[PDB]
RNA sequence: UGUUUGCAAUUUUUUAUAGUAUAUAUCAAAUCAUCUUUAUGCUAUUCAUAGACCUUGGGUACAGUAUAAAAAUUAUAUAUGUAUUAAUUUACAUAUAUUUUUUCUAAGAAAUUAGGUAAGAUUUUGUUUAUAGAGAAAUUAGAUGUAAAAAAAAAAUCUUAUGAGGGCGGAUCCGCUUCUAAUAUUUUUUUGUAGUUAUUAUUAUAAUAAUAAUCAUGUUUAUUACUUAAAAAGCUUAAUGGCUUAAUCUUGCCUUACUGUUUGAUUAACAACAAAUCUUA
């Protein structure tokens, strides 16, 4: 119940919370900036990693809650996500990595 | 049993789990989607008013908890693992290593008069007004005995910052208060001063600062980040002051503005400020406590170092 | 001097008027007053 | 799909979605949550029954075993009482249709669980203005040395709800009101009503007087009764009329 | 009539934080940033470890002086101990 | 069963506007001759006029500041900006459509 | 001012005019919040009951511990209570080096270190 | 179709049905700008296809670990292309000037606005402890205590009562008067001080006794009630008095800072009169 309350928490934030901006963050056409918006597109937009995929705006804003037995909010999920989103994706030089030239963390 | 008859006879709590066939014809997007139209909107729209008007207005607001309020914040997202690390191992050792036994028949101490009264022959003194605080010229708050009942928590920390150059360059005072919002989570307030000094060019009643208050895990959050990341980082850093305490178990201390960017919230975007407008912060840690050297045994239980000066 | 003596005039035409003082360097003044020839709260506008 | 089964909305939603409990949502947060309340009114209920037969072992022990004697035993009974009916609340109070079934007005008033939630719904808005009445209008100590009322009175004439202290007609108080009670204590009392007009005026000695309008006494009320017109008080209801409705009036030039 | 305020909060992330110890827990923080890497931090500073032997005895020449000279002429002259 | 449903809710919108209509076009003609109406009164010297304070009550009845009231309704408002709102969209779907 | 203006721009979409407005529910999504609520205040009162249940009876082991230690006379020729009197001293209990610095830093952690235990050190 | 999409949940009112006053539904208003294209784009894959990896056109995907099936979808003016048509016809790709999605340059970062009314807050000043830069002198955080399961009962000392229409002298007038009830006071005569959780002891998991804790079905940033010397701050302006339970502060709506006449007073304003002041209808 700790777990699903906290994810059920989590999406009331992202319902009340400014928006992000990743111009306050990110300066435009580099090595960060890249390879946020390649994962952040991955993630259908949300900057979050751990509460799946749930627009806040919209016609199906209202679909917030989760189903029962689901592995989204579960930790293990969680620490699954964080990590695949640690891992370098754009190259120095702004060109993306293979998908097989990738090292995890 | 006839108590158990005054009970509820339908009860939802005491239903059985739902169905793995119902679970998986549970489909919330589809019904959007083949209803094809806008289901109508119930007549009940009360909503939140945007004053408070009264307790007998015929319009009432909600509590903050009520999620449809205009103040309701989401409730809690993780557990501060060093609120957990104080409640399972800190708790009983302050209770343990401060302990002073009262025998089993012990009379309850009866508290005296802080405000004296006057008590003689003289007839003056029977309606003479009492007698000004002993001492200090404000009460102090009587230490209390840290007890299985009273366990020293935090409670909150409010970060407070004061640019008095920001007057002349007002973009002193906009990265101030953003460094102040990427570091607590919060909006911060921003302050006036309150004198006039020519010597150093301050002008009453002109914004001059920004404070934020975190409360709750918040506040415990940012401790464990603050002892763990950015103190240890302070190039020959000796400790929290021994004097720091205001006599009522809050703990203050500031950081240097080379000291605040260490923060991992503004290291990360250190170059979307410009250059030398990052502030120092002051940091008040207000606890449960209720003496100093309640607070500093407190601190020291969450890993806090205190040398003397 | 700084202040001046201005008229409100009723704009039902019946010639009363309320007379109110206020800054030279301010708008003029226009008020909801009570008419006792029509006795009826009606719009009154500064004279001038 | 007639308007028997309620709100637009409903009929509509009852026709495009499917046939399930509110408590079945199959909803990962709402179903934890329903699990901490079911095992928890479990425990509550296995308190009632282990306070239900401590009252036993107390009532069958003579009172002079106890040594405070008789009066120690009637207290310990007392606070047990008072206690397993604390336990017959908290045991429905999180259970998320007895609100809904309360909030539609479909609650069944004989339970305690549902008089709970009418008197806190009573003393939240309607009782804090029957309060101020009876303190600005001076009903107290005019009438009474005291009053704190304990349930709910809303009175109508002719099918028009009067709010407390309202002016009304002559023609509108002409014939005896309906009483929209509400007691939130268990089982059936005897009620007595009484009308007094508090401001009849008496020149030939200066002062007020007071005079009862109307009078009826056993009148039996329980907490699922709401309407009561006192215009039939001996057929329709059972009691004693000892005064009929005398019309409201007022002199011209009193206040 | 009392305004009732509304709370202005920004968006925030959650965050695994891995101490140099190796060790990770999870936090809740502005930045974007999923993984905070502590090449220095409690578990590794002396001020708090002041028993551990491999933290003292370190050569913490933070300025780089000592390692260049070593560099150009070699070890031979060092604080052999 | 919505389609069905919005009629009945239309149907009845249509009632009490088509009484509401009704009703104001009674007021409008109740006024009208109320301030039409020049009550001539034998005031003093054998001369005609009308008083003054029934001249103040032609526009309305004491109590109230006629042209004070809110001219219209918020919930009208919020209607009538959710139907524009909803062809803006819809007629992006058209012209999107329409290529 | 370029840098600025974007610092600008954090706060103007926090200003009450930009913020997302309050949630708006039905009744069934209304009173499965109500559910939810009422089940975490409860369960932090089983949380909370716990946690001040195992605070007592961890000190009622003390104060029968100190109230047999009273009325104790030994070890030898020594009064009754001369070890309660010196156990229930504070000799740098509210000092600096109270308590250990390496026991007060080392937190709970979800997973553990490299190396959770050392247990080659030696004094 | 305003109002969040799974279902009678706020207040008032309109209308209708059943009904004999009640009940349900409905309508309007109040409270609140929640953002709404059911997919026309995108993504992946797969066939063809002149093509030496790419060109052109079609399909396919079946969605609770929700999904490619919308994380935000306008409208143009020009130029430069490419492909197209009867046609700058039409569809795309670039750029640069616009407007649109109210959606990104902090007014909840500023202004010392002072009356009527309503609600809310109730020591604001100084002092003092501590606090990066910070020093005699800058900002911020602090600075009283108690209570919150529930009482029951006996007499007495007064005081009140438009209570018993009490009794007796002269129903409600009056001075004496008993009784009941209420407030206050006694340190008074006491009785009771449980229940719940836990500990300890005896007894056969329970019972009994003792000790400690106990406002808590509630967003712990708890809340609520009471208490917190005096001075000071504030209240258009000196000084005195006063206000903290409002006369101060904050906010909403407002402009009675209204018209006429008039009562009783300032021990018959200023030791006269007049101009004045407060007040009632
Ligand atoms: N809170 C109450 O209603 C309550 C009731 C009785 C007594 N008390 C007294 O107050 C003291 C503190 O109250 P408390 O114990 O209920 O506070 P708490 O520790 O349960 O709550 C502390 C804060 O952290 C949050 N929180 C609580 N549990 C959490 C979890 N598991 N994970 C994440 N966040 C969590 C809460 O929402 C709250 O904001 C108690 O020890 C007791 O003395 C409080
Ligand atoms: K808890
Ligand atoms: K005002
Ligand atoms: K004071
Ligand atoms: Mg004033
Ligand atoms: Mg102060
Ligand atoms: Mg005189």
């Amino acid at each position: 119940f700790e777990e699903s309350f906290y994810f059920y928490q989590k999406r009331l934030n992202e319902r009340l919370t400014a928006p992000f901006r990743k111009d306050f963050y990110f300066k435009k056409d580099t090595a960060a900036d890249l390879d946020w918006r390649i994962k952040l597109k991955e993630r259908h937009g949300v900057p979050a990693k751990d509460i799946g995929r749930y627009n806040p705006r919209g016609r199906m804003a209202w679909n917030d809650e989760v189903l029962v037995g689901s592995q989204t909010s579960s930790r293990k999920h969680m620490v699954e996500k964080l990590l695949a989103d640690a891992e370098m994706r754009v190259s120095e030089d702004g060109e993306e990595i293979p998908a097989e030239d990738r090292v995890p963390v | 049993i006839p108590d158990l008859a005054e009970l509820e006879t339908r009860s939802a709590l005491d239903a059985p789990i739902p169905s793995e066939e119902d679970k998986k014809e549970f489909r919330p997007w589809k019904r959007a989607a083949d209803r094809k139209a806008r289901l109508p909107s119930s007549r009940y729209q009360y909503h939140p008013p945007k004053y408070n008007r009264g307790p007998l207005h015929p319009i009432q607001s909600p509590p903050s908890s009520d999620p449809i309020a205009r103040d309701f914040v989401p409730g809690p997202f993780n557990m501060p693992r060093l609120k957990e690390t104080f409640r399972t191992v800190m708790a009983s050792d302050l209770m343990t290593l401060a302990y002073i036994h009262t025998p089993p028949g012990t009379p309850k101490k009866e508290p005296t008069e802080r405000l004296r009264a006057w008590e003689g022959d003289s007839p003056y003194f029977a309606n003479r007004a009492r007698r000004a605080p002993r001492g200090a010229p404000e009460l102090p708050i009587r230490e209390r005995d840290i007890s299985f009942r009273n366990i020293p928590e935090i409670k909150e920390i409010t970060v407070s910052t004061f640019v008095p150059l920001g007057l002349k360059n007002p973009d002193l005072l906009i990265v101030a208060r953003a460094v102040l919002l990427a570091m607590t989570g919060t909006m911060p307030e921003m302050t006036r001063s309150k004198n006039n000094v020519v010597q150093w060019q301050l002008q009453a009643n002109k914004p001059a600062g920004c404070k934020t208050t975190i409360y709750g895990n918040a506040a415990w959050e940012f401790m464990d980040r603050l002892i763990h990341l950015v103190l240890p980082r302070i190039k020959d850093w000796k400790g929290v002051p021994a004097s720091t305490g205001d006599g009522s178990g809050n703990v203050q201390f500031g950081l240097n503005p080379e000291d605040v960017q260490l923060f991992p919230e503004v290291e990360c975007n250190y170059d979307m400020y410009p250059a030398k407008m990052i502030p120092g912060c002051h940091i008040a840690i207000k606890t449960t406590a209720t003496s100093d050297r309640q607070a500093k045994l407190l601190l020291q239980s969450l890993g806090v170092p205190f040398y003397s000066n | 001097s700084r202040i001046i003596n201005v008229r409100l005039i009723s704009m039902a035409m019946t010639g009363y008027f309320y007379t109110f003082t206020r800054p030279r360097t301010s708008l003029p003044m226009s008020m909801l007053k009570y008419d006792p020839i029509v006795r009826r709260k009606v719009l009154f506008l500064e004279q001038k | 799909g007639g308007p028997e089964l309620g709100s637009r909305r409903r009929r509509a939603a009852l026709a495009t979605t499917g046939n399930l409990p509110f408590e079945q949502l199959p909803y990962q947060c709402f179903q934890d949550a329903r699990k901490i309340l079911q095992q928890d009114r479990a425990a509550k209920i296995a308190q009632i029954v282990k306070e239900t037969e401590k009252i036993k072992l107390i009532e069958a022990r003579d009172a002079s075993e106890f040594e405070g004697g008789e009066a120690a035993k009637q207290t310990r009974i007392k606070s047990l009482r008072k206690y397993i009916e604390e336990l017959k609340i908290l045991a429905d109070i999180n259970d998320p249709e007895v609100k809904r079934r309360f909030e539609d007005g479909r609650g069944d008033m004989t339970k305690p669980v549902y008089r709970f939630m009418a008197e806190r719904r009573w003393r939240s808005m309607d009782y804090k203005i029957i309060a101020q009445r009876i303190s600005q209008f001076h009903v107290v100590p005019d009438l009474l040395p005291a009053f704190d009322p304990t349930m709910d009175v809303k009175l109508s004439f002719r099918g028009y709800q009067v709010s407390p202290g309202a002016i009304l007609d002559s023609r509108v108080t002409e014939v005896a009101p309906t009483l929209r009670m509400q007691v939130f204590d268990k089982g059936e009392r005897l009620l007595t009503v009484v009308v007094i007009d508090s401001d009849v005026p008496d020149v030939t000695h200066d002062n007020f007087k007071r005079r009862c309008h109307f009078l009826a006494a056993n009148i039996p009320w329980d907490p699922s009764k709401t309407v009561l017109s006192l215009r039939s008080v001996g057929d329709r209801v059972e009691g004693d009329v000892g005064k009929p409705w005398l019309p409201p009036f007022a002199q011209k030039g009193s206040p | 009539a009392t305004f009732v305020p509304r709370h202005r909060r920004p968006y925030q992330f959650t965050q695994l934080v891995q101490l140099s110890d190796g060790s990770t827990f999870t936090v809740r923080t502005t930045m974007p940033t999923a993984l905070y890497k502590s090449a220095k931090d409690s578990r590794n500073h002396l001020l708090w470890q002041p028993s551990d032997k491999s933290l003292k005895n370190v050569e913490l020449d933070e300025a780089g002086k000592l390692a260049a000279f070593r560099e150009r002429y070699g070890r031979g002259w060092d604080l052999d101990a | 069963v919505i389609a069905e449903l919005i009629k009945e809710k239309l149907a009845a919108r249509a009632e009490y506007n088509a009484r509401q209509s009704a009703l104001r076009k009674l007021q409008q003609q109740k006024m009208l001759a109320r301030r039409g109406t020049r009550v001539l009164r034998l005031m003093n010297n054998y001369s005609y006029r009308e008083t003054n304070w029934e001249i103040g009550r032609l526009i309305g009845d004491p109590g109230s500041v006629p042209g004070t009231e809110k001219v219209g309704s918020r919930k009208a408002k919020f209607r009538a900006r959710r139907r524009r709102r909803n062809t803006f969209l819809l007629g992006i779907k058209e012209r999107k459509l329409a290529k | 001012d370029p840098r600025i203006i974007n610092i600008l721009r954090h706060f103007a979409v926090l200003s009450p005019k930009r913020i997302p407005p309050p949630l708006r529910f039905g009744r069934n999504r209304y009173l499965r919040h109500w559910t939810i609520h009422r089940a975490w205040l409860l369960f932090r009162r089983q949380q909370r009951e716990q946690r001040e249940r195992i605070l007592m009876q961890q000190h009622q082991s003390m104060s029968n511990a100190c109230e047999e230690l009273r009325n104790t006379e030994g070890p030898g020729t020594r009064e009754t209570g001369y070890l309660y009197r010196v156990a229930m001293l504070k000799n740098g209990v509210y000092g600096l080096k109270s308590i250990p610095i390496e026991y007060a830093s080392r937190a709970l952690v979800e997973t553990p270190g490299r190396q959770a235990w050392n247990h080659e050190w030696k004094r």
